[PDB]
């Protein structure tokens, strides 16, 4: 998952509207270039490399018509559907999710609502209450960020692979002036952008900025 | 008296075996809750459970019939072939409440042609069993539920001899349970419908302990009464269930039926006392079921002792290290004790338990690729923690074989990064 | 003319893989479709020329698949045993999926036999009891294949395919004709007591030291030595007054009664297969390089993990040309099998699947916990053991006080110390957590 800056909208979208046409009728290649421009060759939220190009609508097409064809909601995802986490699980395995409850990663920062433990789990951010706290669990349940044993085993296996990295970096703190150490941490957080589960490795090498 | 202080634990404490089936002298302590024996595939552990079953058979014989002479040892098999003693003793101590904290027993057998008739000393166990029988006859009292379950329970699948109390002890020991008797008894209960609550208890028992099964009933079709379950949402008969599913259902249902007849006065007849031996609790089970067998067993039978053998790390990962009893790989040098594992097992990694408790590496050594990652480590440390042609080739091999997200590749990347930072800081320092 | 063409078509001759003969015209099950077949409402499966392992969680039909494959191989077995012979049929009371409007079951397997005849689309079907219309079985091509085999064999000795089904019951407690190798082939095979009886018999037959019985015994003994952890096997009669079997289990020289029960079951299976394959491959330098289809339900039954981690290291190396269809519960055996040779079910499946696909994650050479975490969806730690969660809660406590120790976190650390021990890896983790969070707090304080 990474921030994206959307750019010039494809004209083909202006040619297709809900009721007049369906998503299937659109030429995917007519929209693929623009996508490649904003997210490069990396998946938007669920963060594969795009060896398997996949176009997704963040909001489901079924419940949310009209906005299906609009440029804003077209992103990348884990891969071509032709599983139990990331995108698919919301409509199949989840229950009666109420839309706005869930956290949408393109206006609100996920860190303000949930953090990543070194055990590979994800829990609501400390100090959350009320509806702010409600958004935290419900993003875990609907996206099944924990219940999917494949996800828990990959997030955990990723952080645990670099936990000694956090040990050696931090233990050298006193031996080097602050300006030099912060540079080491800067390179450390630079590479996790190009690795799976960046937020999981972000909260293991620093905090969520509570 | 409160039914003679019976209605106080009731369990086994110790088992000594002297010149009995390769056991020159072996004393085993047993936990009131759950003991698990490991190390052998079930040769010496079968001997241990067989000796415990022989001991329990006397309790059964005397609770059933007055003066009943339970199973005796055999002059032909249950005596170490090479023993200057020329007799075999199977001694065992029991603990039954605050009063009678030590009920001893010995089953002795001497070869033919020995001067003294080395004789079993079963008087105190017989006395306790006679107390059970007499106080039960005077007033109904819940009684122990002894059972045995060996690898023979993996077997394909009369109102007088199935519905009358004390039928719970029939073939209770000796191995495979009487699941056919349970089937007939359950059909009879369904025909009758106290029987209602018994039916409900058995239903909840095998619905909760068995993951796949979610319901059980019988269709009373005219001319053929069938027992049906809901396996994975499919309404099937018992003949349709898989080997592991039906084998475990038979084990749990036989046990539950025995406890329901033996414990009529409990609010939950599954919480009655007993000593259940189970060879290879993991039989026909998959890792996911292994990781919950003992939790479910202990949940549905709150107050009962389990002596169960096993060879699965997932099973041990759910049991405290105190409960485990390790046979040494060099048992040929007969040992007098079974020490618990040094490492804690409950709540631990299955991989760690497998590596240390059982001496089984996390990755097989027969596969060359299995060693690759480890080799890489050494190679990195050979070239001053820096890449060379060999380590680069090994990294490429790991990346190609295991994949790009491969845990092995991630750990290789971490190793190279750590070593490069080592060298960089060494230069800086 | 025609007969010689057929004989050359069956007696395939090609040996260039380091002396390992391979058939130019290989018989093997290429596909298998199940329709209303006891849970499976519709299910396709593909197979490999060498090995295919089906995994599941006790309710995902794995012995059903082997049962169906055996009930379709029974027709080949029957029609190689006398013309017009009948094969095994589907049950009309159990083997049809109970939830079906069709009320009939179909097993449309298909076999590839050589470059010329690339398809043998046989099909075995049965309708439910009470259905007026009755489904037939498209067995004719199976009859044609078995008939050509039998006829060419009668006119000239022919290496026949070796079909075997080693199901679970091969562990439950329970002569010179070639076709005796087909006896109980698809059920009741691989019993240990049968094996010891047969091979004391074979040792007695060649005791004088003057298909030869000696060749058969030597070949099966080599199979035992090469695909089992034990390294030697003999019969000791001419000592002790009885006939006992002796092995070299772990470098010892013991009796087979001292062997682990799982090792005994695997030994019986291996010996049975070797005997059958040396009976059905008379014209062959190494009879173990013969063709056929062998099914093994729960190949790791009663085997200690240390034995599971070596079972399949030698199945293919000693039986190159036979299609193995195995099912298993253990990941430890999977740590020796490629993902190419694995098919898995999906937990939370009502049975209306469409195909079983290989694991995306390479299982060969991988950690048993990782290939148990992803392939089989089993956590390295029991979710029911509260202790396993302790470390996780520890993190929360630290983060609840700006990553610094306090009363509650210290109490939980004491609990971890008391339970897991001082050399516990969980304790090393907890110490790392404490240090990291403490000096993270210290960075936050100084900036
Ligand atoms: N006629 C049927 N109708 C509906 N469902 C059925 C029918 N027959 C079997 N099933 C289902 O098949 C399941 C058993 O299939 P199977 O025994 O092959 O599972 P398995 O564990 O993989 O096999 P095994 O452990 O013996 O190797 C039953 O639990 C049941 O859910």
């Amino acid at each position: 998952m990474k921030e994206l800056a959307r750019l010039e909208s494809p004209e083909i979208l202006d040619q297709y509207t809900a009721g007049q046409n369906d998503w299937m009728e659109i030429d995917q290649s007519a929209v693929w270039p623009k996508l490649t421009e904003m997210q490069g060759e990396f998946c938007a939220y669920c963060e594969c490399r795009l060896n398997r190009r996949h176009i997704e609508h963040f909001r489901p097409r079924g419940k949310f018509p009209a906005l299906t064809f609009i440029w804003s909601n077209l992103f990348g995802s884990c891969g071509d559907s032709k599983w139990s986490r990331c995108g698919i699980y919301k409509d199949n395995g989840a229950g009666a999710y109420n839309a706005d409850d869930l956290i949408k990663p393109d206006e609100e920062n996920p860190d303000d609502y949930l953090l990543f433990l070194t055990t590979g789990e994800v829990v609501p951010a400390i100090g959350l209450t009320g509806r702010a706290l409600k958004k935290a669990q419900e993003t875990i349940r609907v996206f099944n960020l924990n219940g999917d044993i494949k996800l828990l085993g990959s997030r955990r296996t990723a952080v645990q692979a670099i936990m000694p990295n956090v040990e050696y970096l931090y233990s050298l703190l006193e031996e080097f002036e602050e300006d030099d150490w912060n540079e080491m941490l800067r390179d450390e957080l630079e590479k996790i952008e190009s690795d799976e589960f960046k937020t999981a490795l972000k909260h293991a090498w620093t905090s969520n900025q509570e | 008296t409160c039914r003679d202080y019976i209605q106080n634990a009731f369990y086994l404490r110790r088992l000594t075996l002297k010149d009995f089936r390769r056991f020159s002298l072996l004393e085993i302590k047993f936990e009131e809750d759950l003991t698990v024996i490991i190390g052998n595939n079930g040769k010496g552990k079968t001997s241990i459970l067989y000796a415990i079953a022989k001991t329990l058979s006397w309790f059964v014989a005397n609770i059933l019939k007055e003066g009943g002479s339970g199973q005796r040892l055999s002059e032909l098999t249950d005596i170490k072939n090479d023993a200057e003693n020329r007799y075999a003793d199977v001694s065992s101590t029991f603990f039954f409440g605050k009063g009678l904290k030590s009920v001893p027993i010995r089953l002795s057998r001497s070869a033919l042609g020995t001067a003294e008739r080395r004789d079993s000393e079963v008087k105190p166990a017989r006395d306790l069993a006679d107390i059970w029988r007499v106080i039960n006859e005077a007033k109904t009292i819940n009684l122990p539920t002894f059972a045995l379950y060996n690898v023979e329970r993996s077997q394909p699948f009369n109102a007088g001899r199935r519905e009358e109390r004390f039928d719970a002890y029939s073939q209770a020991l000796g191995g495979a349970g009487r699941f056919d008797h349970f089937v007939e008894w359950y059909i009879y209960l369904h025909k009758r419908t106290t029987e209602s609550v018994q039916k409900s208890i058995v239903e909840k028992s095998i619905c909760s302990v068995v993951p796949s099964i979610s319901k059980i009933w019988v269709e009373m079709t005219t001319g053929s009464d069938l027992v049906k379950v809901t396996n994975d949402g499919h309404d099937v008969t018992i003949d349709q269930l898989s080997d592991g599913q039906r084998v475990f259902l038979s084990l749990v249902a036989d046990l539950a039926r025995r406890m329901v007849m033996l414990n009529p006065l409990l609010e939950n007849p599954l919480e009655g006392r007993g000593i259940v031996l189970i060879d290879e609790i993991e039989l026909h089970l998959h890792p996911k079921w292994q990781q919950e067998v003992i939790l479910n067993l202990r949940s549905v039978f709150p107050n009962i002792q389990f002596i169960i053998t096993t060879h699965s790390p997932i099973v041990l990962s759910t049991i405290e290290k105190r409960c485990i009893r390790e046979f040494d790989p060099n048992d040929d040098g007969n040992q007098s004790f079974l020490d618990s594992p040094d490492m804690q097992t409950k709540g631990s990694e299955n991989a760690q338990i497998l590596e240390q408790v059982m001496n089984v590496h996390p990755t097989p050594p027969g596969i060359a690729e299995s060693h690759w990652l480890g080799d890489f480590e050494l190679l990195l440390l050979d070239n001053s923690g820096e890449l060379d042609n060999q380590s680069q080739e090994l990294y490429d091999k790991i990346k190609t074989h295991f994949g790009i997200d491969s845990a092995e590749l991630k750990k290789a990347d971490s190793l190279i990064r750590i070593n490069k930072m080592k060298n960089k800081i060494n230069k800086i320092r």
